[PDB]
């Protein structure tokens, strides 16, 4: 298994850690989400193109059309959270303590 | 040397990933992954992914990366951040690059790094196959089957995206 | 929410769950999960209170993360086996990643953090949907990959779940939080028998699902969210609290109530698999669930609580909602133990 | 699937592309088509757990085709000894090696 | 787990056709119709025997028959062929569309002379 | 080779041209998301030119027309429930 | 009668763009169903060879398949040369 | 007018493709000899380079199968110079 | 009146003319008369590689014909 | 050798873009009872150079609030991506014969939004950010119309290869078959082109884009003929066509008032988009209905 | 109750947490006198 598979594997791993290491900004974490699935996108293309899985070439596109589609919700919950509190800070994401 | 060109594309891909995953300003984090978005297509392009590579630039890069920069241009936290403002992001920045560089050096030393998966650090050009592709581009003929063999995904994707529209307006409706 | 828009929104949520259970291609499974996530956040967003925005947010980030990690469990398995079917998974770390991700969708290990919090902010009826309908699709995948699952992984996860779910339930006073905490506890029973014969998991699923519809829907008719609010219900509805108490012991699982139906067969099965310390801890710590169950029972019907003068107003008027399908949920939740051999039909 | 409706309804929904060696557009063959055909036909109507013991060399052959790890190690060993030898003034490549 | 047996250079040293792509495509149609007897045999062997090492004899025979046809037309109107194929390469995609006139100047010889 | 060269010269010319120019002397958000959601659906619609050359064109006709129908339905839904009407 | 006439008159007076789009889209949705050339479209699309015409073994029982490529047997696409 | 012209291009495509499938038998035969002749040259070097290693029986079968498998393009040129591997791998993808 | 725009546009016209002009001729110069053989698919590429290998001068654009075989 | 062509594709354009400014002013001159620049050299021929030569000599006044990084990077990409736009143009034989040149053309056109967004965000001015906010919303809005229009017309070409476009038109200009889409595309390219210190480069970029987008329409609809033995005939025809389209860009830029923001989106979503959807539906059914689907090869 | 939870207020009875204070963004713009539309 060559380095092209590996390099992007840890690209996701640092992305997976990034989303799991909220600093102060959920927007920054949100931006980490689609980069994380891009690692999924590139791995999907790399394996499929390498093995000439002809019918499976559709799958990487439709991977985008849902991860990007849910990314609309990722902004949409964010775009609404920033209204009541006034910012995207996850520090205020504790009003539901109880 | 363009012997290891795909290595160069692969490594700068992740340093761009470490950039935004270090959690800088969202707008600066955005540009930190568009370069990673830019290089990722190069890896696919060098593998023969013309359409898939151009998809990253068109729907991924030129699409939803714009509205996230748009969203940050809406939010505009009382001070837009930067790599310089936070000192923790610099510590994570150097940590990620150094960790990648050492593992790369270990990978190019003995080619038998067993982290998670055992793997070979051999040349990227090696894994390629032989045999002509005829007159049909396998990357294009495969995705064209979405309307011939992808008779199910169009239904679910079309339904889901329409379902994407209703959920977006309904929750942004604000009661 | 426009009722027609609400109606179709649930229609897709079930459809996404249905897609998971009726497909063999791994990619189609991820669509079923993503589509379900795609159209349940608005269900939580029906009331639009800042508390709901809090809970609806918390759910998405965990569930979106789980789908992404699940998605590599697809590609890594593809990367190391060149397959797309749901079969005996062909890579160790890929199976570990999927199990680590599917569990987060349910919540057994500290992944359980979102389950109580999400339930609190969102409405009661939307809570019902979250605790009973979603928890089918992640279990649907597990029943098909159970043959390849690392046995020594969920068992720790299930033991952790039943322990933490029962442990925290003692300190909760908000009925939604107790309900979610108990769900985490019962979900530990779900996953513990999973590596073994999965027919008992389905029996536990069906028994628990019908058992929590009764618990929730009585709570809805009470229109109560706190223990004191449920305590006052003895005055207006003395019988409703009585059926609440009957569900409570079946909630706990004392025979002959059919809440002991799942636990009994789990012990019986897992004893056939030379596992005898494992059942003992489950039965032991399951008593912790019964503790706060009695506490809620003591406040509800077993004793009486100081009502309020304005409650005399509610005496004159009658409830309007027709508590659909509820009268048989309670019956199918308590006195079902004598008809036990029906589990053969499940497999 | 949990409740496999495809078998009862007799309609294909995902089986068309679930493997790389099924019917493909314009009969484009997958890279490891021959090995998948052998492995799949090795284990049909045999059992989910009998395949992991009986059809092993078929699966190992197919899994080697898709990664080619052992070949990659093989070629690495060839190249490692190649530049370990030529650097010491040993065997020199013939004219067709360099062109 | 075995030895990869492959043929030796003795059977591999076969006469090779030395022409450019435009030469092949210009006379491809006439070559395909006539020089077909070994082509079908070699092609059938490749799909059936599925072993590239097995069809070496057919592989050398089709080239030999192609050599026969190529020198056979050299006995004949090579100049009309020469002008035809030297105009085919001028096109980037090598289309016969811009060379129909020169094509007619080529086929009419082999039409009756062969 | 050729491609990497082409994306190299222009950026270098741009950089020198700024070197001689530097050293010598809700509703608005909502409409954007709707663009993204339509943007994703045009991605499914892009492979059409190769899709038109499949053998089973009848199935392709139904789905290609189907996707554009959902383009219309999504737009029509957003239009009739305000939506595409930008809040002024 | 009067209902559809007034409504269509109303639509074209206020929203000519909308009715034009619906008319074109509504038109395009039905021509393929009764199209007299779609049957040709599949025929020519199936008549374009991208892959090699793999020969089949000759043992008799198949006189339908020709021997030479110029032999009379086999499918003929004179329609393709004409339309 | 466009529909008439498009039909002609489809006819022109047919004529183009009919030229190709006539060229395939010779091309397949030529590339058939070249690929395994290059493979034999690889193993001729293999004997020389692996003379001293413990138990390298030159010509190992990678797979347990006896049927021929198309070689990976990696260990096909291999020993070849830098430019040969460059033109072979990213030749079509980069030529323009 | 307006005939003075023509000197304004003519410079751009000639300036816009050079790129297409320059590409047209140096392709002939580099590829010796024939255009650079376009390779939109694998077939045209390996057609070119066969031409380059058979040329002997390691140049695809050099074409050898009936004179090359005896 | 290849390096010469790359320069030969950039330098004359930059000279042409330089002389576009004189054209922009002066073709609007006699169209204004004006004369246009005539004092700076003969007929203002030195005005292109003069403006392009005095702007660089001015100091680059950047506000301290502006981040020097983004304030420089955003203009840099605004030209570089707009300079590779010219490359895959099928001027007789294009520079890079990309099999997917249409995607390459449109996708790089999708990154021109970043030059405006960052150069407006980095300015940190209330007027600047709303202007950048306005521009980014408008350009991405017309992006969906840009791609759908292309999909419809290109369907009759055969594939996204820009080199195939000349063969498709040949006898008949493709504007004849998609004139309802032609004006749809011409308005769309006007909106994207933002046309109804480190600045001369930006103006050059936004003016090179005008010529190319006009050239992209010229190769798309207003076709021509190409003789393999005399490509120069195609050169003159092509440059003349795109010159006229650039003149039209100037013609309407001095013939209309501005579009209000609400109407700017009202025209697209509620008028342009649904009509574009129907035309795309028309342009996919028709080739199937008439068995006139173009070959992919 | 413990020292950590000695201040956790019970949830609002209607589940509607107290709405945040004035968060309006009524921006003030100066359209001139440099703006050409301001007419000098
Ligand atoms: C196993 C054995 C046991 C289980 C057996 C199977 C039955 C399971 C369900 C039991 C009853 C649950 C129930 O209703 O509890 C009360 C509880 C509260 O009822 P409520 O107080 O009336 O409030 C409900 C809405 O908030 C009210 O909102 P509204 O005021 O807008 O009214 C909308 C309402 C009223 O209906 C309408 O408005 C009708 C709309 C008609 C127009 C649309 C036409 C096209 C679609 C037609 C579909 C038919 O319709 C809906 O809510 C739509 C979803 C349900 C109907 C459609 C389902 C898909 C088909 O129900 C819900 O919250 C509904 C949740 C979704 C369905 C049940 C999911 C839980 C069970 C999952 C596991 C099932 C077993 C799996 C194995
Ligand atoms: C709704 C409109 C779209 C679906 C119906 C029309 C298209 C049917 C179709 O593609 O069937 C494919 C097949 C039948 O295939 P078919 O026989 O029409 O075409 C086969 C084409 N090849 C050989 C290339 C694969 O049916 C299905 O996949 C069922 C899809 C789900 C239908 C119900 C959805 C709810
Ligand atoms: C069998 C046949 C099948 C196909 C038949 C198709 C139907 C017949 C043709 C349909 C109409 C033509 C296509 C649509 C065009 C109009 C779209 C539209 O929205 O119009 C109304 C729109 C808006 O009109 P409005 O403002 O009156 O409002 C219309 C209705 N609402 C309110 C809903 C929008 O018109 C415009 O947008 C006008 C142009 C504005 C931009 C300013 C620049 C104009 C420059 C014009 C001169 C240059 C032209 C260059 C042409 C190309 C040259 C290469
Ligand atoms: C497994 C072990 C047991 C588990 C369950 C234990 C349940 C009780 C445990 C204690 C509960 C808490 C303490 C008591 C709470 C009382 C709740 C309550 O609401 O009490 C008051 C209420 C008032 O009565 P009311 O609702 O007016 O109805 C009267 C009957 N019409 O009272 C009622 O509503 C009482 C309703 C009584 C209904 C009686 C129905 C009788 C039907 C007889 C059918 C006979 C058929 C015979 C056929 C013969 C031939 C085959
Ligand atoms: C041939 C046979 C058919 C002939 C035509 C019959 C149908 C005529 C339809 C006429 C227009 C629709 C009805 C109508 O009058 O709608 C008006 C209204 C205008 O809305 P608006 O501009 O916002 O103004 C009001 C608010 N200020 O409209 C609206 O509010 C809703 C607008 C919805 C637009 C949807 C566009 C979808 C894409 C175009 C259609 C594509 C094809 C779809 C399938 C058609 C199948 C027949």
């Amino acid at each position: 298994m060559p380095l092209v598979y590996m390099n992007i594997i840890m690209a996701f791993a640092i992305a997976l850690a990034g989303l799991l290491m909220y600093r102060s900004h959920l927007m920054s974490s949100l931006l980490c989400l689609e980069g994380m699935m891009l690692s999924l996108f590139i791995m999907s293309t790399l394996i499929i193109l390498n093995t000439h899985f002809t019918l499976a070439n559709m799958m990487p596109i439709i991977l985008l059309v849902f991860a990007a589609c849910e990314a609309a919700l990722g902004l949409s919950l964010l775009v609404m959270v920033s209204n009541t509190y006034g910012t995207d800070y996850v520090q205020n994401l504790n009003l539901l303590q109880c | 040397m363009t012997m290891y060109i795909a290595f160069i594309l692969s490594t700068i891909f992740v340093i761009g990933f470490v950039g935004f995953s270090s959690k800088p300003s969202p707008i600066y984090g955005g540009l930190g992954l568009i370069v990673s978005g830019g290089v990722g297509c190069g890896i696919v392009l060098n593998f023969g992914g013309s359409f898939l590579g151009l998809m990253v630039f068109l729907i991924y890069l030129g699409g939803m990366l714009v509205v996230f920069g748009y969203t940050t241009a809406m939010a505009t936290e009382m001070y837009p951040e930067v790599w310089v403002s936070n000192k923790t992001v610099f510590g994570a920045f150097v940590s990620g690059l150094m960790m990648e560089f050492c593992m790369v050096y270990y990978a190019l030393k003995e080619e038998e790094v067993e982290i998670i998966f055992k793997f070979n650090g051999l040349g990227d050009w090696v894994i390629y196959d032989t045999g002509d592709s005829g007159f049909f581009s396998e990357e294009a003929m495969g995705i064209a089957a979405l309307y011939s063999y992808g008779t199910w995904l169009v239904i679910v994707t079309g339904w889901s995206l329409l379902i994407g529209v209703v959920v977006i307006m309904e929750i942004t409706r604000g009661n | 929410m426009n009722p027609i828009i609400y109606t179709t929104l649930i229609m897709t949520v079930m459809s996404g769950t249905m897609l998971v259970m009726i497909s063999s291609h791994w990619l189609l499974i991820w669509i079923g999960f993503e589509m379900n996530l795609l159209a349940m956040i608005p269900v939580l967003m029906k009331n639009f209170n800042p508390r709901a925005t809090e809970a609806a947010t918390k759910y998405f980030l965990t569930q979106a993360t789980a789908s992404m990690m699940l998605m590599m469990a697809i590609i890594i398995n593809l990367l190391y086996s060149g397959q797309w079917t749901i079969t005996k998974m062909f890579n160790p770390v890929a199976m570990t990643m999927m199990t680590m991700a599917l569990a987060m969708k349910l919540g057994l290990s500290p992944f359980h953090f979102w389950v109580p919090e999400v339930t609190q902010g969102i409405s009661l009826q939307a809570g019902l949907l979250l605790l009973t309908w979603q928890k089918l699709a992640p279990l649907s995948v597990l029943c098909q990959i159970s043959q390849s699952i690392n046995p020594n992984l969920m068992l720790t996860m299930a033991m952790l779940s039943i322990l933490i779910g029962g442990w925290g339930g003692l300190n909760q006073t908000q009925l939604r939080k107790i309900m979610a905490y108990s769900s985490i506890a019962h979900m530990g029973w779900m996953t513990a028998v999973l590596p073994y014969n999965t027919t008992m998991t389905i029996l536990n699923l069906l028994i628990y699902i019908t058992m929590t519809l009764a618990m929730f829907m009585l709570l809805i008719h009470s229109s109560a969210t706190t223990t004191l609010s449920l305590s006052h219900t003895w005055n207006k509805m003395p019988v409703i609290t009585s059926l609440m108490m009957v569900t409570l012991l079946s909630m706990g699982g004392l025979p002959p109530l059919s809440g002991f139906m799942p636990k009994w067969m789990i012990i019986q099965e897992m004893t056939k698999n030379e596992s005898i310390i494992m059942p003992t801890l489950m039965a032991m710590t399951a008593l912790l669930n019964l503790y706060f169950y009695m506490r809620l029972a003591y406040s509800s019907s077993l004793t009486m609580f100081p009502s309020t003068n304005n409650m005399k107003m509610k005496w004159q008027f009658e409830h309007t909602k027709q508590m659909k399908l509820l009268p048989t949920m309670i019956v199918l939740s308590t006195l079902v133990l004598p008809m036990t051999p029906a589990l053969s039909s499940l497999n | 699937p949990f409740f496999d409706v495809q078998k009862r309804l007799g309609l294909d929904l995902d089986r068309w592309m679930t493997i790389q060696s099924a019917e493909q557009p314009h009969k484009i063959p997958g890279r490891c088509h021959a090995f998948e055909k052998e492995w799949i036909e090795c284990a049909h109507g045999i059992g989910g757990i009998r395949a992991e013991k009986e059809c092993k060399i078929e699966f190992d052959d197919f899994v080697e085709c898709l990664l080619r790890q052992k070949t990659m190690k093989r070629l690495s060993a060839i190249k490692r000894q190649r530049d370990k030898l030529i650097k010491e003034g040993k065997y020199t490549p013939p004219p067709h090696h360099l062109g | 787990p075995g030895i990869v047996e492959l043929p030796t250079l003795e059977d591999l040293k076969v006469q090779e056709v030395k022409v450019s792509s435009s030469v092949l495509k210009a006379a491809a149609h006439h070559y395909g119709a006539q020089c077909d007897k070994p082509n079908k045999e070699f092609m059938l062997c490749r799909w059936e025997e599925k072993d590239p090492r097995r069809c070496l004899e057919e592989g050398k025979l089709v080239n030999q028959c192609a050599l026969d046809f190529f020198r056979q037309i050299k006995r004949h109107c090579a100049e009309p062929f020469t002008e035809y194929w030297t105009c085919i390469d001028y096109s980037g995609l090598q289309l016969f569309r811009h060379c129909r006139k020169q094509q007619a100047k080529f086929d009419e010889c082999v039409l009756d002379k062969l | 080779m050729n491609i990497m060269l082409t994306l190299l010269t222009n950026v270098t010319l741009a950089s020198l041209l700024v070197l001689i120019a530097f050293w010598l002397p809700m509703k608005f958000f909502l409409v954007a998301i709707t663009f993204l959601l339509f943007d994703l659906e045009i991605a499914l619609l892009l492979p059409l030119p190769w899709a038109s050359q499949t053998n089973n064109l009848k199935t392709m006709l139904t789905m290609a027309l189907f996707l554009l129908i959902l383009l219309a339905a999504s737009l029509a839904y957003e239009w009739t429930q305000k939506g595409l009407e930008w809040a002024e | 009668a009067g209902r559809i006439a007034s409504f269509l008159k109303n639509a074209w007076a206020k929203e000519p763009v909308l009715v034009a789009s619906f008319a074109i889209g509504g038109l395009a949705i039905i021509l393929p169903s009764l199209s007299p050339y779609t049957n040709y479209a599949i025929r020519i699309n199936r008549a374009t060879p991208y892959n090699y015409p793999v020969p089949l073994r000759d043992d008799g029982n198949m006189p339908d398949v020709p021997s030479h490529p110029q032999d009379p047997q086999g499918p003929s696409l004179e329609w393709l040369k004409n339309l | 007018s466009m529909m008439k012209w498009n039909r002609e291009r489809r006819r022109l495509q047919i004529e183009d493709f009919e030229a190709r499938i006539a060229l395939m038998p010779l091309f397949q035969a030529e590339k058939d000899r070249r690929v395994l002749q290059m493979l034999r040259e690889n193993l001729e070097e293999e004997a020389i380079i692996m003379k001293d290693v413990p138990d390298w029986k030159v010509g190992e079968s990678v797979f347990h199968t006896t049927r021929w498998v198309t070689p990976m393009m990696g260990e096909l040129y291999g020993l070849r110079t830098n430019e040969e591997i460059l033109s072979a791998t990213y030749g079509f993808i980069w030529y323009t | 009146m307006w005939f003075e725009i023509l000197p304004g546009i003519a410079v751009m016209a000639a300036c816009l003319f050079i790129p297409g002009m320059a590409t047209a001729h140096i392709h002939k110069f580099t590829n010796g008369g024939k255009e650079k053989r376009v390779a939109h698919f694998s077939y045209q590429w390996n057609l070119m590689e066969r031409d380059r290998c058979i040329s002997g001068v390691n140049r695809y654009h050099v074409t050898k014909g009936l004179e090359n075989i005896d | 050798m290849f390096m010469i062509n790359i320069l030969s594709l950039i330098i004359p354009i930059l000279l042409a873009v330089a002389f576009l400014t004189l054209v922009e002013r002066k073709v609007l001159g006699y169209m204004q009872l004006r004369k246009g620049p005539n004092v700076v050299g003969p007929y203002g021929l030195l005005q292109p150079i003069a403006d392009a030569l005095k702007l660089v000599t001015k100091e680059p006044l950047r506000p301290g609030t502006s981040s020097i990084s983004m304030f420089i990077i955003a203009p840099i990409l605004g030209l570089s991506l707009a300079l590779t736009m010219w490359v895959p143009l099928p001027m007789p034989y294009p520079l890079i014969n990309m099999n997917l040149g249409v995607l390459f053309m449109l996708a790089m056109s999708s990154l021109a939004v970043y030059s405006i967004l960052w150069s407006g965000w980095a300015s940190n001015s209330k007027y600047a950010l709303i202007g950048a906010l306005r521009a980014v919303a408008q350009t991405i809005s017309y992006e969906v119309t840009l791609a759908i229009i292309l999909l419809s017309v290109l369907l009759m070409n055969g594939s996204y290869t820009l080199s195939t476009l000349i063969t498709t038109q040949e006898h008949i200009w493709m504007i004849f078959t998609s004139w309802p889409l032609a004006m749809m595309w011409f308005i769309s390219t006007l909106a994207e082109t933002n046309r109804a210190g480190p600045f001369a480069m930006f103006f050059m970029a936004e003016y090179a884009n005008i010529i190319m987008m006009n050239a992209f329409t010229a190769i798309l609809f207003l076709g021509a003929s190409h003789d393999p033995h005399t490509p120069e005939l195609y050169t003159i025809n092509f440059v003349l066509k795109t010159l006229a389209l650039t003149i039209t860009f100037l013609w309407i830029r001095a013939s209309y008032p501005r579009f209000r923001y609400d109407q700017l989106m009202h025209l697209l979503w509620k008028s342009f988009l649904p009509l574009t959807l129907a035309l795309c539906m028309w342009h996919i059914s028709l080739p199937i209905m008439t068995a006139s689907i173009p070959p992919q090869s | 109750p413990t020292k950590e939870t000695a201040h956790w207020k019970p949830p609002p009875w209607n589940d509607v947490d107290p709405p945040k204070d004035t968060l309006v963004s009524n921006l003030t713009l100066n359209f001139g006198p440099q703006h050409p539309a301001a007419h000098g």
